[PDB]
């Protein structure tokens, strides 16, 4: 039962800057790493109704789910407010992704830091958000 | 050591281009040399900041400030808000300072060289977060060609005689390029050289070999304290200035005897400050 | 200004707390005086940052590197690599540093001083992001309480006669607080001053070259060098005559005059500086 513009089920996480590298947990920090057709690589997306928002977890965890911590990274933790998500569309399979808060009352959002494109090693964070077009902030959620 | 200093800030990505100020908008500008140009510098020693005030002559209490939730700044009334407070974090090597809110600290100063305006961004490696703090003066003065006149006669400057005659004198202005003097700031000394732009290595210097005799000669020596000159601003005026010499303070750039007329000589002399010792350095129209 | 400078960082936090490694491990410790906690800025000037290089002994080549996508910071095999790059900023305002990396920016050091590490964060206004770097002489001699022995006469020292006594001279060591001083660094002046701990406001310094004790005075102020390939030797020179050394007369013997005298490299005007038993 389809509540919202992006469906219930599990998913691949992708940034614009490439199609070969894949969100997963490395440590306790989320990175972009070589496909590797493995449960952490995927992620169960689910939309609550009360709040209008977002739930990610990940398939071989499934009780942790995408949060944040207090140095500015994106976290997999616990169920907390922190782990709701506000996603913004901007093309077919194409997303900015919002803490359903304020956070220093702003709008905050995944960003992933880049080198001439190159996002090898980095850590996803939560930055501040001013608009649709920081290619930073702009990932992709692919059904399977 | 930054408090209360006037300053101006240009762009390490465009060197060319300057904080500018007029009636709450703040752009970046070609150097103006003027106050649309010049910011004090304000310490509060509890938040560990800065505000950055705007030395408009007509709108007297105006800070930079960032307009959350947005990424643009202005210039606003100051109230003490934290989004009128600034980290000033100086990259040592890189002479440059990136300038963090200190409401935020996630988010810095970003040079639009092209829109010609500041944002606020997340960090990155590009000279476009860095940012060149200097003192009005110095900002100024380097790399300045100006001609140098006494206050007694406006009309008349400080010249080398001619191209193999380095004598300095005092003369009616004829726009001739002995004449005029380009003004550069070493960094390593804390002092200046004037150069006469007839010649490509020539400096106003003090002849301590001869008393109080100043002369033009080349900088091709090692290092010589005599060819470099401290600029201080006299209050109240825009162009006005003592000149005194790096080797020995107390010696200033001296017309002689106060007198106006053509072929005077130009010498040091023990500061006194009297009228014959202020000295305006200006545009050649 | 900084590059091949050798440096303490310590904590803003926590001043008593200073980057510390041993074996591929970066920790927060306690003040050592040692190599375990000295550091060589190595800049890059394509980069506008800077590699920090142990100066561990047994291994020579290990710098600060963040293990990249993790929260954790180490010492690793120096590859010249972005994530062993960092940007020095000096926060104007406290005379701290910011140290931010050049892979990435938007992270900094943070210093976790429950756990004894560092870690990373996102720029704020907390002290825990905040350190102070000082060259390694600086940060072992500030604050120090020491006693002063010539290299010719270890066992012997510099001492103030007596409260009384104003006065100062060579004496064996007998652990007396007149034979013990406290020295404390001006920044403003660059230069070094050291107090007799038999006194509060009494500190080492007209009757030309004789050396005595008293409440700008430039000569009472003075610069200690290391001499290389030594721990703990030093000359000191005086601030209104660099020209001027620290001078055991003679030597050797009890009573011995020490006094101001021009630079030479000799044995005579070379001070061995150590904590007192
Ligand atoms: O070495 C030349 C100096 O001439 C002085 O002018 C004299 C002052 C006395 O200092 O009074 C006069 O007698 C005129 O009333 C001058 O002979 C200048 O004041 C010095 O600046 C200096 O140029
Ligand atoms: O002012 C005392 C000085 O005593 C010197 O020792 C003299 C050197 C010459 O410099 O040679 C002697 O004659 C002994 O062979 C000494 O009289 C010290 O070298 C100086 O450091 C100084 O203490």
């Amino acid at each position: 039962v389809e509540r919202t513009f992006l469906p219930n089920g599990n998913y691949n996480i992708k940034s614009i800057f490439s199609g070969s590298l894949y969100l997963n947990p490395v440590s306790k920090s989320l990175t972009f790493s070589n496909e590797s057709s493995a449960n952490n690589q995927k992620w169960n997306v689910e939309y609550m109704a009360e709040n209008r928002c977002f739930k990610i977890s990940n398939v071989a965890e499934p009780n942790k789910y995408l949060s944040y911590d207090n140095f500015g990274f994106i976290s997999l933790d616990s169920l907390s407010n922190r782990c709701y998500w506000f996603p913004i569309k901007i093309a077919v399979n194409t997303y900015i992704m919002l803490s359903l808060n304020k956070v220093n009352e702003l709008d905050y959002a995944w960003d992933i830091y880049d080198t001439n494109e190159n996002i090898l090693s980095q850590p996803l964070l939560l930055l501040p958000n001013f608009d649709i077009y920081n290619s930073n902030q702009m990932f992709k959620l692919e059904k399977i | 050591s930054l408090n209360d200093k006037i300053v101006t800030i240009s762009c390490k990505a465009d060197t060319n281009l300057f904080f500018y100020q007029v009636a709450g908008n703040v752009s970046l500008f070609q150097q103006t040399r003027n106050y649309l140009e010049r910011w004090r510098l304000i310490y509060d020693s509890n938040k560990a900041a800065y505000k950055i005030k705007s030395m408009d002559i007509h709108n007297t209490n105006l800070v930079l400030t960032w307009n959350a939730p947005t990424h643009n700044i202005s210039t606003q009334q100051d109230s003490n808000a934290d989004n009128q407070y600034w980290l000033l974090l100086k990259d040592i090597g890189n002479n440059s300072f990136i300038i963090a809110s200190y409401k935020n600290p996630n988010l810095v100063l970003y040079a639009d060289t092209v829109a010609r305006n500041l944002k606020l961004s997340t960090l990155n490696n590009s000279n476009y977060i860095k940012f060149i703090i200097e003192d009005y003066i110095i900002s100024d003065l380097n790399n300045f060609t100006c001609k140098i006149s006494p206050i007694l006669d406006l009309n008349k400057v400080v010249q080398q005689v001619d191209v193999t005659n380095l004598n300095v004198n005092l003369y009616t202005w004829d726009y001739g390029r002995n004449q005029k003097w380009t003004i550069r700031y070493n960094e390593e000394k804390a002092a200046y050289q004037f150069f006469n732009t007839i010649l490509s290595n020539g400096v106003l210097t003090w002849i301590f070999s001869n008393g109080n005799t100043v002369r033009v000669s080349s900088s091709n020596d090692q290092n010589n304290d005599a060819q470099y000159w401290l600029i201080n601003p006299v209050s109240d005026t825009d162009e006005t200035y003592t000149i005194t010499n790096l080797r020995d303070t107390t010696k200033a750039l001296d017309l002689y005897g106060g007198q106006t007329a053509n072929g005077t000589a130009i010498q040091v002399f023990n500061y006194h400050g009297d009228d014959n010792q202020k000295w305006n350095i200006r545009n050649p129209p």
